[PDB]
């Protein structure tokens, strides 16, 4: 936290924070959304971290090289230690990405290393060659040298995501799965794991052994776990809530723009929201059904009428508006709601469903009013556009997540938000072996365009080619692009440090202090 | 990451 000058501190410094569901898991190596890294980038501390601004900053590491965008070297800062007063070492960062990597591990994030291209990934992830073969090394104590099989110029921008945080060897072979409870937890970040009460809250507290202890303001943070964003503006209402999660509840967003407008905070959010098909399974299986779907949904009626909540109609995966993306928009995003439709009509037809013989299924929502709203106007829009009965269920955000995994779905309601600022955040989860392929989609042609990406000549090559994989992913129907987030919450008027600058919104509650009030 |  860097507090301004102006500033005068209030006497408690504590702060609650609405998380949007109960996390998966407190190991780094387990999780995959951003509840689970809104307190993850609290307790452990990788390479790099990100500034107020969004960008790459000196975390563990103090300074870094490249050659050649090939071999990246990490200098680690002397001071840096466990929760226990034990140091950060290269080795604690060894140990970490091969357990990453690890199949046993079956991290749903082991892919990222994939993503990196550190050397030997595939074959350690393929269970060929061992762990132990990936191209990481301890060079001393606070070196830790980074082999890639080709060259990565933004490698150091994935470094800030929490799966390629440092995990404590000790605390983990000691306790297994038990190790992130609080009696057992080993953290590295600005905070310690006070309390964990499943399904009430998770309680923070400065971690003294912090490097940057002398920066960290905020004492006590507690995390809820409230998936109702109507019950979350209200706690934040009554004053029990500081920072809402980043959902908005569609009914009272309105009301509260115009009583408390000065705490509705609404920037560019680098996440798309849309509606997943699992690729394998019937009819699904057939891109006339796929293209029906993305076709005959209104973006206009769900973004501007519906939600209104200033998200923009999408056309993409990745968002227009990321690092490095130059993308065409698709003629049927040109045409008229009407021709969309009278084309979808046709695709479905010919696929051999049509009002009088239609199609059912099933849509998956996680539990939520924002996201329960929305799947039922799209249902009612697919009705009436196409014929279809879409049958509504929803689950916990875990089982959720594991459902996807699984593939047990039709259609379910769906969410990627960019781990680093490049096209590829959003790109190698379409990889037909990546480990955050939920769509379940398997494209040859959509591998070689990623994979081409990484032996181009130049940049520019680059650009295009990524727009190439996106017209591919179009081409296919993979999924239904809806809209391009707004980060949309509510911030009480004392808590200083939020910018609302970043568009990857990578909070850090050792940045944010209280103000008298 | 997924978003909630």
């Amino acid at each position: 936290a860097d507090v301004p000058a102006g500033v005068q501190l209030a006497d408690k410094q504590t702060l609650v924070r609405n998380n949007g569901s109960e996390v998966q898991s407190l190991d780094p190596h387990k999780i995959e959304g951003v509840p689970e890294s809104n307190v993850s980038r609290d307790l452990f501390e990788g390479l790099l971290i990100s500034d107020v601004e969004g960008h790459p900053s000196p975390g563990v590491a103090e300074k870094w090289e490249n050659k050649d965008f090939k071999v990246w070297t990490f200098h680690l800062r002397e001071n840096a230690k466990w929760s226990d007063g034990t140091p950060v070492t290269a080795h604690d960062f060894v140990y970490s990405w091969q357990r990453l990597a690890d199949p046993n591990t079956a991290s749903p994030y082991a892919s990222y290393l994939q993503y990196g291209h550190i050397a030997n990934i595939d074959d350690i992830i393929a269970g060929k060659k061992p762990a132990t073969d990936l191209g990481v090394k301890a060079l001393d104590d606070h070196t830790f040298e980074v082999t890639l099989s080709e060259p990565v110029p933004y490698f150091y921008k994935l470094l800030v995501h929490p799966s390629v945080s440092p995990v404590p060897k000790s605390a983990v072979e000691k306790f297994g799965d038990k190790w992130t409870q609080p009696a057992n937890i080993v953290t590295n970040g600005a905070y310690k794991l006070k309390n964990w009460v499943v399904n009430e809250r998770i309680v923070l507290e400065r971690n003294p052994q912090y490097w940057d202890n002398a920066k960290t303001v905020i004492n006590q943070v507690t995390y809820l776990p409230i998936s109702s964003e109507v019950t979350d503006v209200n706690r934040y209402r009554s004053g029990e809530i500081d920072m809402t999660y980043n959902n908005m509840p569609i009914e009272l967003f309105q009301k509260l723009k115009k009583e408390i407008p000065n705490e509705v905070r609404v920037d560019p959010y680098l996440c798309t929201y849309y509606y997943e098909i699992n690729n394998q399974k019937a009819p699904f299986n057939d891109v006339r059904v796929r293209t029906a779907l993305k076709l005959a949904l209104d973006r206009d009626i769900i973004v501007n009428k519906v939600k209104n909540q200033g998200d923009l109609p999408a056309y993409s995966y990745t968002p227009p508006y990321t690092d490095g993306a130059k993308l065409v928009e698709p003629e049927w995003f040109k045409w008229s709601q009407q021709k969309r439709n009278e084309e979808a009509k046709k695709l479905l037809a010919e696929a051999g469903f049509t009002a009088d013989k239609p199609l059912t299924f099933d849509l998956l929502y996680n539990t939520s009013d924002l996201h329960k709203k929305l799947a039922i106007a799209v249902a009612s829009i697919w009705k009436k556009n196409l014929g279809v009965n879409v049958n509504l269920e929803n689950q916990e955000w875990k089982t959720f997540l594991d459902t996807r995994h699984q593939g047990t779905f039709d259609v379910a309601r769906a969410g990627w938000c960019a781990d680093y600022n490049e096209p590829t955040s959003f790109l190698n989860t379409m990889l037909s072996d990546s480990s955050n392929n939920t769509a379940h989609y398997k494209s040859p042609a959509f591998d070689k365009l990623i994979a081409d990406t990484l032996k181009v000549a130049d940049d520019t090559q680059r650009s295009e080619l990524y727009a190439k994989a996106e017209q591919q992913l179009d081409k296919d129907s993979a999924i239904v692009p809806v809209y391009y987030y707004v980060n949309a919450r509510l911030v009480k008027p004392w808590v200083g440090g939020y910018t609302g600058k970043d568009p990857l919104d990578n909070i850090y509650v050792k940045n944010l202090y209280i103000i008298k009030h | 990451v997924k978003p909630g």
